[PDB]
């Protein structure tokens, strides 16, 4: 029922700074579900599936795009991690666990779990080591899984029976971050440099965005990284997040309706007290976030640690209608101003 | 009951 | 002794010598006197980079007091034959033959350090034997001197008459003077 | 012989030479006489560290009785070109050229050991030949002496006239005097 | 040739040279004449052990007929700078500079073998040139002699006047006499 323009606005409401990624997932999910409604009633039969492969920095909202999508789409969603995954029978894990995880959302799905979505994290960790149960071997097992098959699944765990569930219909989104991939593509496309005199040094570590280089990424470069070309062939769609920005972090706390700044504002509305967050206080949070190399994920630690004293003393305090936060308070050398 | 899981 | 370094790659860790690591980035080092063995080693490096990629610029750092002429001309002809632009940089000193390979680099990609020094003079030689043989070796070295001046004028842009007068004796040229002389294009004072 | 060490890492165990281990931490060793081969080796080390990290300070330990001037000037220009601050430390002795690379380090990051010793004098040379050639080589070494004194004043902060009088003959400077002379910033007596 | 040994560990078997195996246990060997190359190698070993553990004692075995003074003073300042106590042992012989590094060890952790021998004399030097230059090098070596006697008294506890008289000429000291002289603490006759 939805359209790419309608879903783009909803995605924009919760995600920002990633414009190309919205159009990729919009048209992909749009055409993916179109195939489910129409099925194979048309002349064309066995409509092939189009998988999605995301590559971007850490904490760049890759998981948020899949989580926010499940809320509007309403289909079941799961967040699997490939770090634990092992090669067909070892101590760490087996691929079978992933299949049950999706069913676990509703625990009863015959013609409903086929339309679900799955997310994978840390895909680069299984890169083929060339010096294996961690490397290439793991990829070979996922080939048949993504291509579509049926796995026996005890519904609810229990009957003397097992249920069959198709997986061709089920779309997969392999999310992950490929660190060091800039050097591989730089020598191939832009320039061989970084070590020589005339060669450009990596001066623009944070001055310029590496993202632009990632836009020119191709599957051939992924082969040198360690992945199998056969594995990448199953995921023709490609999404590339560029970077995270300091001004974006200020917008992340103001433009999204679910911003953390707005949660505290609503907390005190019922209490009958006003809340404020000046622009001079948000810019400081951006510096501390980049300092810990964590992105937006390491944001609540800075906010909750600063407002621990104010929140603890707010019920005790009386005749206080407004709260003002300053940049000095974020550093910890000052106490927030209170207005009666 | 009892799981005998070992890997070489 | 040569220090060993580790190049972090996705496939795994690999150990390289300091000279081999820079070779991977299309960088060659010209150190010491120019001889038949040292010259033949640099030629193999250029050819190896040509096959890997013929469209990426090569960087040649030169720090040498010069040497044999025939050993140096093999490098010059190679740089002109191959398609990639061989960028040249002068570190420390550039003698007669070191200066000829410096100016022979691709136009616009020649640099000299702020404190580098270039020296140019005429070919040196000698012979012992009959008078008939001395005349033969004298005519040969005269052709080389004339040939080396013709090419020097071609890349430096000066006239052949000027190169003949300036190369009669040793002539030192500072880094600023080399730019004005057409020998180089600019100076790499700081990294911008 | 060079002892081998083991660097415990998450991936596994790796064996390194003592000189290569310190190179991983942005540390370079300058030992013995300064020549074209030893000087060209240190330059490759600095560039390798620049690419790995351009924002981390580099440490250069110098223990050398000096050597060729042209070989040493290639290192000085490199330290100024690259963005990272090249910290210099004097161990044992620092001759004319070793002292020039010592003071050329980043301001505020220059140290001298409590018992180290620095020595400075004028450039040495010589020539044999016709009188016309002696005049050429004499003018060249005179420019270097003037150029080396100009740069010494820039980093030490002293006046050019003072460097000329102090560099006429050999002058030894103890560790305390080097601080008073602007050559270094402090002394690393103990680890705090 | 250096024999290879196998260090049995839980992870697996590893092959080490005899000198590298002892380095893992904070043991450094000082063999032969003290020069700039041999001295600069030991300094890197001490720093490597400092990072691995700053609270474990280091053992330094010295068997050397002495050598250059400036090369030896780099080691002395390093032992005093680092926090760990550098234990010193004399094997075979300890000359003028070998004796200065021997007594410079941590107090109470200095030993001498029952048949070892220590020798001390004044600094050696020489110069050839103008009379003005001889006076400069003479004043410098005189400062070193005075400085070396001051530090010798500090660790040995004797007075500066006594060290001056005893170091005027070669003086051999047996192992028992060294204890009475404050140079060492005890003798490691047998293992108890
Ligand atoms: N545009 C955005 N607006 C609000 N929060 C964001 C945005 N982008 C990222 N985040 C934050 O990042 C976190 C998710 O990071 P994630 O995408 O899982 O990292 P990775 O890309 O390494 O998987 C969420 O907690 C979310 O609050």
């Amino acid at each position: 029922l939805p359209t790419p323009h309608e879903i783009r606005n909803h995605l924009d409401d919760y995600v920002i700074g990633q414009e190309q990624a919205k159009k990729v997932l919009a048209v992909a999910v749009y055409n993916h579900y179109k195939r489910l409604r129409n099925g194979d009633t048309s002349n064309g039969v066995e409509l092939g599936k189009s998988n999605i492969l995301l590559i971007g920095p850490t904490g760049s909202g890759k998981t948020l795009l899949a989580e926010t999508l499940a809320r509007l789409l309403d289909v079941p969603f799961t967040m699997a991690d490939a770090t634990t995954l092992t090669e067909a029978g070892y101590v760490g894990e087996d691929v079978e666990n992933i299949i049950q995880k999706l069913l676990q959302k509703s625990d009863y799905d015959v013609q409903k779990a086929q339309r679900g979505i799955v997310y994978i994290d840390q895909i680069d960790k299984i890169s083929r080591k060339s010096d294996d149960v961690s490397g290439e071997g793991v990829q070979q097992a996922l080939l048949k899984l993504i291509e579509g098959t049926v796995a026996a699944v005890p519904p609810q765990g229990g009957q003397q029976e097992f249920l069959q569930v198709d997986t061709s219909k089920i779309l997969f989104i392999c999310g992950g971050a490929f660190a060091g991939l800039d050097k591989v593509i730089s020598h191939r496309v832009e320039t061989g440099s970084g070590i020589g005199f005339g060669a450009t040094v990596k001066a623009k570590s944070d001055k310029a965005s590496e993202g632009e280089l990632l836009a020119q990424v191709e599957p051939e470069d992924l082969i040198k990284f360690g992945l199998i070309p056969e594995f990448i062939g199953r995921l023709p769609v490609v999404a590339t997040l560029n970077e995270l920005s300091e001004e974006a972090l200020i917008q992340i706390l103001k433009e999204p309706k679910n911003a953390l700044t707005k949660q505290y504002q609503a907390l005190f509305n019922l209490e009958g007290v006003d809340l404020e967050f000046r622009d001079e206080a948000l810019d400081a949070i951006a510096k501390k976030a980049m300092a810990r190399k964590t992105g937006a994920r390491g944001l609540r630690s800075i906010v909750e640690a600063a407002l621990l004293d104010t929140m603890y003393d707010l019920p005790s305090m009386e005749d206080v209608e407004k709260v003002v936060i300053d940049e000095s308070v974020i550093d910890g050398q000052s106490e927030p101003l209170l207005i009666y | 009951x009892x799981x005998x899981r070992x890997x070489x | 002794l040569v220090p060993m370094v580790i190049e972090q790659t996705s496939r795994g860790e690999r150990s390289f010598d300091i000279y081999s690591r820079l070779l991977k980035e299309r960088v060659i080092f010209l150190t010491g006197q120019v001889e038949d063995h040292m010259a033949n080693l640099i030629v193999a490096q250029m050819l190896f980079l040509e096959a890997e990629n013929p469209e990426k610029d090569i960087y040649l750092y030169i720090n040498s007091p010069g040497g044999v002429i025939t050993a140096g001309m093999s490098i010059y002809d190679t740089m002109q034959f191959i398609k990639p632009d061989v960028s040249t940089i002068c570190m420390g000193q550039a003698a007669s033959m070191g200066a000829f390979l410096l100016t022979a680099g691709a136009k616009g990609k020649r640099f000299c350090l702020p404190n580098s020094r270039v020296m140019i003079h005429q070919p040196l030689g000698g012979y012992q034997g009959q008078a008939t043989d001395i005349e033969i070796h004298a005519r040969e070295i005269l052709k080389v001197k004339g040939r080396m001046n013709e090419l020097m004028a071609l890349h430096t842009g000066q006239s052949l008459e000027q190169i003949e007068r300036d190369t009669e004796r040793d002539r030192f040229l500072s880094a600023p003077e080399a730019v004005e002389y057409g020998l180089v294009d600019s100076i790499l004072t700081h990294r911008n």
